[PDB]
DNA sequence: AAAAAAAAAAAAAAAAAAAAAAAAAA
DNA sequence: TTTTTTTTTTTTTTTTTTTTTTTTTT
């Protein structure tokens, strides 16, 4: 019933345990980030926008679910139209399109592909 | 004082299974208890009739007409009375015993003692059922409880006979069950032995004519076949009732049937 | 509003003795400390966070009594891997004997009894206010790092990854490295630098802390 | 066993059966019911009395009551190919009562 | 005198009687002096008759047993003085006995939630008690002498010893002497003991008659004026008393050397013992010689001491005897 | 001015016994 | 799987005493 399931893994990787060693070394050596613009954002989304969904999201959702039937639950579905719609939200719109949908697959699959 | 009533596991003793199988309570708690008695029922036939004739007179009310009479005459007390007696004999009287009263009691307690070191050692498990000093000291109570009863000063070898024979037929009998078959370790050749040996006695010796344990031990043994439980090995052909009879002081082995 | 021990000792040392038959309920308070050091109080309508920056000394008793040939040290002992994780350091002292080491620990026990002093030797007891006083001005004084220190400590830690994918055997060793490990490289190394040397901290330093975190997981043979 | 409110002594309280003294008492799926539970019966059916001895109360009750029980077979159903023993879990000293 | 054998444990129990030095040590520190022995064992095997013993002939003794005690009954409890209204603390069974000793019965059926503190004064030989405002530490140096029964009826050596014994190995561990004691089949030993328990129960008292019930009653007449060779009781709690109060022997360089000798033959040996062996073991090797010492009424250990405690403990963890 | 009657003042609390649930295992 | 184990949860006040100090009441 999680709409989303992310498995973080940790291998042996040379590179990668030199390069957290590294930021985290220079962490802790003494020498684009907004502090408070992304909660006023999060209440101005969340409290007066509203987007609905176009027959642009209706052709695209068909298709995907349907080449994803090519074992998805009608679970599934249901988590790509909320997804799509919390990216609408995004990018300030009033709105779903194309590119919202998009991203909410390309998320949803990339879940899948762990 | 202690008196204590209880039913074995599964409700029957089930006199096919080990009695450790059976009795629940630890060997600490069945130290405690001068006496035990195990129960059994035999399903004979004339004492099934014998009984039922006596609960159907206490029903029919044939009870009573009778009891008062031997209750008047020289045979039964009343329980007043006997509460009156005993109290009576519990605070007048405190026997002792004779010199002669401990030598048959030690004697006793070493018999009793030393059967069990055997039974343990062809049972290869410990005994469910303890013997134990207080088993020696139950005894002794026994006698001069025995002995109270006569209002006698001191206690004496007649006490000391009557007294032995309730603890063997209390205690020893419970620890002596005498398992026919229990299939364990113990005995584990003699699961083949004992067929063998049928066999052997019974196409050596026909229906009729008789033989010796003297001569059933040495010709059987020289052959080296002998186990040192055949004791009860002849027995346990008896129980069959065909195949082995003793007679004659226990001497003689008569074939009786198949 | 009554605080606990953990809280009580700020800037200070919490010794939990017996820490086998401690309970979950204090097993939660331990588990938070060492994650936030902030402790939430009761639900007695308060809604209070306080201060609980603490270092934490703890004594354990093996199960069902010695050391045992079972190769896991999560059998020896009941407690979780993940609070054993965030201990900095773990040290086993097995008793094994010797007949070397028996007749010296006699010795020394029964010198005490004949004698009520410390069996004299040239080692030397140093005052103890003297230790307080030195060990105050050390915990007042505040170290400083380098970017030329830091970068062995890179290699020494992929050292010790490299090992330790491999160090995954049938008895020695607890788990993997983690980076936790490498924090506490450089947590150890704060308090050999601070014991005598000030500003920069020594390459020897990081050395010295190896060697004693090497010999601690060693521990787990002896 | 109870600790009444306003005297405050241990006090001796009643139950199913001693409700249904002189009366019926009425055990429905009787198979299904622990043992500890179903023990508690024994001196009831047959000497038709309760003995308490708890708290400093050591007392005999009364309930002449009689039992009427329902139970089902093992597996739910009973095989005709097996005796009595075989299709039930009670053993015999309830099963005499 | 009325129990036959046990020879050991009755050599135990007088070292008890006479108990070690204690020694005060900085840091707040003290090393006990007392001695603690446990007896595990079969049924009917004398091991009751012992402690019922040590309560009549010590100077001070508090019996106990294991399922009819609290851990607020051994310790302390908060009560009222009614007469001036206050609330005070009321002794228990562990504080009531300082120096003195405690005779716990059946100690293996006591509950877990019992046996938490017992090992506290066992330890710390004090009390804590931070209830109801009472703030306070309490003073409880006692000697403890235990009985207790195996996990199964009894004893089985052909399994582990701590799978026979229940007991924790951190309780079991704060006592000084552990006798395992079995009673084996015999017909000689069987012989000899039935002898002398028929040979007991046939003794009267002066004064009365065959078959006179004895008359434990006194007719009211509480008192009559209001204030190889055994010795006399009374003549063995004077001696106790003397050697209590009057001798304190200080231990020597040749009893320490027997003691080290011991201990490291003792540590590096592939014996199986009912118990294992620790650096504890060095200590009670000094209470029993010092308790051997006080027995002689000397002011120095000897090597005879030594001797007689390292016999002591060799049976009583080998059975080497 | 001198009698008879009528309330305040409580405070206190741990320590043990019995019964029903919600987690552990031969 | 049915056995043992385990926490745990209200259980509490109904009573006291004679002074000492207040209001009514002839
Ligand atoms: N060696 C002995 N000498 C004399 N009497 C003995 C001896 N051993 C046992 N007894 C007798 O056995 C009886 C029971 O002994 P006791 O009560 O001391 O046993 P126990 O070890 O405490 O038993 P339990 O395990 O049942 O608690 C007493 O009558 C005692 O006199
Ligand atoms: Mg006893």
């Amino acid at each position: 019933r999680f709409d989303l399931v992310y498995l973080v893994l940790d291998k042996v990787d040379e590179k990668n345990d030199r390069e957290l060693a590294k930021h985290l070394t220079n962490l802790y050596l003494e020498d684009v980030l907004p502090v408070e613009f992304l909660t006023m954002y999060i209440s101005y989304a969340k409290e007066h926008i509203h987007p609905i969904i176009t027959e642009a999201a209706k052709t695209e959702l068909v298709r995907a679910y349907v080449g994803m039937r090519k074992t998805a639950t009608t679970r599934q579905l249901e988590s790509m139209i909320r997804l799509a719609e919390a990216h609408a939200k995004m990018k300030l719109k009033n709105v779903v399109e194309l590119e919202d949908v998009q991203e909410a697959v390309r998320l949803i699959r990339s879940a899948i592909k762990d | 004082s202690v008196l204590a009533a209880a039913n074995p596991i599964y409700g029957r003793y089930d006199d096919l299974k080990s009695p450790g199988d059976n009795i629940d309570f630890q060997t600490t708690i069945l130290s405690r208890f001068d006496m035990i008695f195990i129960v059994k029922d035999d399903h004979n036939e004339e004492r099934d009739i014998s009984i039922a004739n006596h609960v159907i007179n206490i029903h029919t009310g044939n009870a009573n007409a009778m009891q008062n009479q031997q209750e008047e005459n020289g045979s039964e007390i009343s329980i007043e009375k006997m509460k009156r007696y005993i109290t009576y004999c519990r605070l007048k009287c405190a026997p002792r015993l004779s010199p002669q009263a401990a030598e048959k009691l030690s004697s006793n307690f070493v018999t009793i003692r030393k059967q069990l070191l055997i039974n343990e050692l062809e049972s290869t498990e410990r005994s469910s059922i303890p013997i134990t000093i207080r088993q020696l000291e139950a005894i002794i109570r026994i006698t001069e409880s025995l002995a109270k009863l006569e209002l006698s000063p001191i206690a004496q070898e007649r006490h000391v006979d009557e007294a032995i024979r309730l603890f063997q037929a209390s205690t020893m009998d419970a620890a002596s069950q005498d398992p026919i078959g229990g299939l364990n370790q113990a005995s584990g050749t003699s699961l083949s032995e004992i067929r063998r040996f049928e066999q052997e006695l019974k196409r050596r010796l026909p229906i009729g004519w008789s033989t010796s344990y003297q001569t059933l031990r040495r010709e059987f043994v020289d052959t080296h076949r002998f186990s040192q439980l055949a004791l009860d090995k002849a027995l346990y052909a008896l129980e069959k009732h065909e195949t082995i009879q003793l007679r004659h002081q226990g001497q003689n082995i008569y074939r009786s049937g198949v | 509003l009554e605080g606990g021990a953990l809280v009580l000792a700020d800037n200070g040392i919490c010794c939990i003795d017996e820490f086998d038959k401690m309970d979950e309920s204090d097993r939660t308070a331990i588990h938070e400390v060492m994650e936030q050091q902030t402790i939430s109080i009761s639900k007695a309508g308060i809604n209070t966070t306080l201060n609980a920056r603490t270092s934490i000394l703890a004594a354990a008793n093996p199960l069902y009594g010695r050391y045992n040939p079972r190769l896991s040290p999560l059998d020896n002992i009941n407690l979780p891997a993940a609070l054993l994780s965030r201990f900095d350091i773990l040290f086993l002292m097995l008793d094994i004997p010797s007949r070397d080491d028996d007749e010296k620990l006699a010795e020394h026990v029964t010198y005490v009894h004949m004698h009520n002093k410390q069996p004299d030797l040239d080692f030397t007891p140093v005052e103890p206010s003297k230790m307080r006083e030195y060990i105050a001005y050390a915990k007042t004084k505040r170290p400083v790092m380098s970017e030329a220190v830091n970068d062995y400590v890179v290699q020494a830690y992929i050292r010790l990854r490299q090992d330790s994918k491999r160090e995954m055997d049938s008895k020695f060793s607890f788990g993997q490295a983690t980076p936790r490990t490498l924090l506490g490289i450089i947590r150890l190394s704060q308090a050999l630098a601070k014991l005598r040397l000030a500003d920069m901290v020594d390459i020897d330093d990081v050395e010295e802390a190896l060697r004693l975190v090497r010999v601690s997981k060693e521990s787990l043979y002896q | 066993v109870r600790k009444d409110p306003i005297t405050k002594e241990w006090t001796l309280e009643g139950g199913a059966l001693v409700l249904a003294d002189k009366g019926v008492c009425l055990i429905d799926e009787f198979d299904k019911m622990n043992d500890q539970d179903r023990t508690s019966i024994h001196e009831a059916m047959e000497q038709q009395s309760i003995s308490i001895s708890k708290a400093g109360i050591v007392t005999t009750l009364q309930a002449r009551c009689s039992i009427i029980a329902a139970a089902n077979p093992n597996g739910g159903r009973y095989n005709s190919t097996l005796p009595l023993a075989q299709n039930v879990s009670l053993t015999e000293p309830i099963l005499s009562r | 005198p009325s129990i036959y054998g046990h020879d050991h444990i009755k050599k135990a129990i007088l070292l008890m009687l006479m108990g070690g030095v204690e020694k005060n040590l900085e840091n707040g520190s003290h090393l006990r002096g007392d001695i603690n022995i446990l007896m595990v064992g079969d049924p009917s095997t004398a091991k009751s008759q012992l402690l019922r013993f040590v309560l009549n002939t010590a100077s001070l003794a508090i019996a106990t047993t294991g399922r009819g005690s609290s851990g607020v009954g051994l310790t302390a409890a908060v009560t009222t003085d009614r007469e001036t209204g206050e609330r005070r603390l009321e002794a228990g069974a562990m504080v009531l006995a300082d120096r003195g000793v405690v005779c716990i019965d059946e100690f293996d059926k006591m509950t877990d939630v019992d046996r938490v503190a017992i090992h506290e004064v066992m330890e710390q030989q004090t009390v804590t008690i931070a209830k109801a405002g009472i703030h306070t530490t309490l003073n409880a140096r006692c000697s403890v002498i235990a009985a207790a029964n195996p996990v199964f009826g009894q004893y089985d050596v052909n399994r582990d010893p701590h799978q026979n014994i229940a007991l924790p190995d951190s309780l079991l561990s704060r006592f000084d002497l552990l006798f395992v004691v079995t009673d084996d089949i015999n017909e000689i030993r069987d012989r000899s003991i039935s002898e002398h328990v028929l040979r007991t129960h046939r003794y009267l008292p002066p004064g009365y008659l065959e078959g006179e019930p004895v008359r434990e009653r006194l007719n009211l007449s509480l008192a009559v004026g209001e204030d190889p060779k055994l010795v006399t009781i009374p003549f063995l709690r004077k001696y106790v008393q003397y050697a209590k109060e009057r001798v304190i022997p200080q231990l020597t360089q040749e009893a320490i050397n027997v003691i080290v000798k011991n201990y490291t033959d003792l540590r590096n040996d592939d014996n199986t013992k009912k118990s294992p062996i620790t650096a504890r073991t060095l200590e009670t090797l000094i209470r029993l010689a010092t308790a051997h010492a006080k027995v002689r009424l000397s002011k120095t250990v000897n090597k005879v001491d030594a001797k007689v405690a390292a016999n002591l403990l060799r049976f009583a963890l080998l059975g080497e005897d």
